[PDB]
């Protein structure tokens, strides 16, 4: 069979799909028309940004159907002859905003660095959290939690070893990673996650914790890391970039071998990202910690 | 079977809201959803479209909600069990040449109800090829001409308002969930 | 041994229903018999294998 | 349903400390317990540097009704509260019930089943309930007669839960 990809939609594409298809179909299902059931553009923007979080538009269709069903009830009940929905009266048709923030972290403390992931449900973002388990003053240790798979646990071990080796030469006096007990976690612990693409993210989190310096606030990075630090290509970067645009980042880090797959994206998607391509992790270090 | 006999349905929201308030306490969300469905049907001019599926824990008495809806809409009520069903012949009846043949439960509903537009509750649909025959009943593209093995003549079920209940939203039939 | 009946279960459902057994029709007689007055008692070893349409009757 | 979290020492306080977890807890709940232990260590270190209870003592953590298996990260903040209360010797508010996941940095994440938990708390005589801020939509979708008597608190980080559960 022929593999044909049907990628996800950005907020602009979702708005354009909704205005032209979702509202007209839902109005026809409810038996209404544009003359007495008007759904303004700003309402759809709020719905996309706060009442839905997905690559598709399946939840947005349900939200639009709910809004128009409530409008039909109001019209038939005689409460109002014509109904228009506005941001200040949207809560009369739908409950409180489900998602009140676009990202889990506004500003990232030193222990956490932002990353991107690709799953069967489309692109998404994850944050690799890292913090001490014992006070500082024997070998160190690394504990990993978050329903990580075997491949991702091995990637975390490789990342820890590479971060140790990197600090052994970039700053010999900083014995942090070789003598301190460290616990690493990935939020949403109920969701099983796997894949070696989180390697460089884990290295960046460990280095940021060891140096006590936060990463760039709007920087997301992906890419498998080797024991020597060479970055290896990863798949599913279309959905990763769509999610990164959804998450509101401005800088992204990609493996150099994936340059051929990033530019396949449309112009209006990649225009807002300060895209960086890396061959070895030292470039990621120079990007995440510019000074 | 009542050829062409119709009970005049009532789609007034005030009557339906009053009826749901007399015989049902609390559960304002379900009442709101039913009122919205009735308003949508009134605007559409007919009650056809998406089949209402009341799902929830066992022993909640979802049959009472369907009874109240039937009372409000002036539609005669009927009870249609499909839990554990494996034979299509329950839906469609046995062939007339069989010994002791009996038509499907739909024809029994038509005979007992004595109107062409009853409210039929397909309860416990999640414990239901038996699935394939039920698509033929709930699909308006073919609902207008229902053919059974007993009478062997088409019967028009266009105005029948099908309602169903289930114990879990993860119903074992996939194609039925879309409708 | 009502829990071991194979699905005959339709026959038991037809037989035990109080509204249906009032005109119980047999293949040989070809006339209905009013079994509404009889008294049924059932017996099983375990309730796990009894058919579901029987458990509410 | 209501569950309690019980903690006690295994040795006199008089090396790294340790946490023993029992109660037929699932893998996700054990991971949540480990995360809660690490976060409690960090929070007690930052709030009370002189208090070395968590880092030195050996603590056994139990959830009663051992015959029933338990799973889900919903007990995240609950375990942190139990550990901190044990470490400080301070009992929590005597009618407070709390739920919600906890991240390694202390952020509280939304959890499902808000209606059932709220009904159980109301039936169990609870007057104050702590929920994650992202569960506000789920809570306010409940009817008035279910939640009229609850002094509800919505939180985003455990630092607010600490002040809610430990006044003065």
């Amino acid at each position: 069979m022929e593999m044909i990809n049907v990628s996800g939609y950005v907020a602009q594409e979702k708005l354009a799909i909704a205005e032209r298809y979702l509202v007209p179909q839902a109005r026809a299902l409810c038996g209404l028309d544009e003359s007495k059931a008007k759904l303004s553009s700003d309402v759809l923007t709020l719905l996309i940004k706060q009442y839905c979080r997905e690559s598709g538009v399946r939840n947005l269709q349900k939200q639009v159907e709910k809004v128009l069903r409530k409008s039909a009830y109001k019209i038939v009940s005689g409460e109002a002859e014509s109904v228009e929905v506005t941001p200040e009266n949207l809560q009369d048709f739908v409950g409180k905003p489900v998602f009140t923030v676009e990202r889990m972290y506004d500003v990232t403390p030193p222990g956490v660095v932002m990353g991107l992931a690709w799953t069967a449900m489309g692109g998404s973002t994850l944050f690799v959290e890292t913090s001490l388990r014992r006070p500082q003053d024997k070998d160190g240790s690394l504990e990993v939690t978050g329903q990580l798979g075997e491949v991702m646990k091995e990637s975390a071990r490789i990342a820890y070893t590479f971060a140790r080796a990197f600090l052994m030469q970039h700053a010999p006096a900083n014995d942090y990673l070789v003598t301190s007990h460290i616990h690493l976690h990935v939020p949403e612990g109920a969701t099983p996650k796997d894949g070696p693409s989180a390697g460089c993210t884990i290295v960046t989190a460990l280095l940021s914790l060891a140096m006590g310096r936060p990463v760039r606030q709007n920087l997301a990075m992906t890419g498998e890391v080797s024991l020597t630090g060479k970055i290896l290509p990863v798949g599913g970067i279309k959905e990763k970039t769509i999610a990164a645009k959804r998450a509101g980042v401005t800088c992204i880090v990609l493996p150099a071998e994936n340059k051929k797959d990033f530019y396949d994206l449309a112009a209006f998607i990649t225009e807002g990202l300060e895209v960086h391509f890396v061959e070895h992790y030292r470039e990621i270090f120079d990007i995440a910690f510019p000074d | 079977i009542p050829w062409g006999k119709y009970s005049n349905e009532n789609l007034d929201l005030a009557r339906a809201q009053a009826v749901l308030e007399e015989d049902h306490y609390g559960m304002e969300d379900v009442k709101k959803r039913i009122l919205e469905f009735i308003a949508v049907s009134q605007l559409r001019g007919s009650t056809q479209g998406k089949i209402l599926c009341f799902y929830g824990p066992p022993g909640v008495g979802k049959t009472s909600i369907a009874r109240s809806i039937a009372r409000a809409l002036n539609r005669e009520y009927f009870r249609f069990s499909v839990g554990g069903m494996t034979d299509v012949a329950e839906i469609k009846g046995h062939r007339r040449t069989y010994v002791g043949a009996m038509p499907g439960k739909i024809i029994q509903c038509l005979k007992k109800t004595k109107t062409e537009n009853p409210l039929i509750l397909i309860d416990e649909v999640d414990k239901i090829d038996p699935s394939s025959a039920l698509l033929e009943l709930l699909d308006p593209e073919q609902n207008a001409n229902f053919l059974d093995h007993y009478l062997d003549v088409p019967v028009d079920l266009s105005k029948v308002l099908f309602i169903c209940t289930a114990n879990v939203t993860d119903t074992i039939p996939e194609p039925l969930r879309d409708r | 041994e009502v829990d071991k009946i194979g699905r005959p279960s339709s026959a038991l459902l037809e037989l035990l229903d109080p509204e249906q057994n009032a005109n119980f029709l047999d293949h040989y007689l070809d006339v209905p018999v009013d079994l509404s007055k009889v008294l049924f008692i059932c017996t099983a070893n375990v309730t796990d294998t009894i058919p579901e349409p029987l458990r509410d009757r």
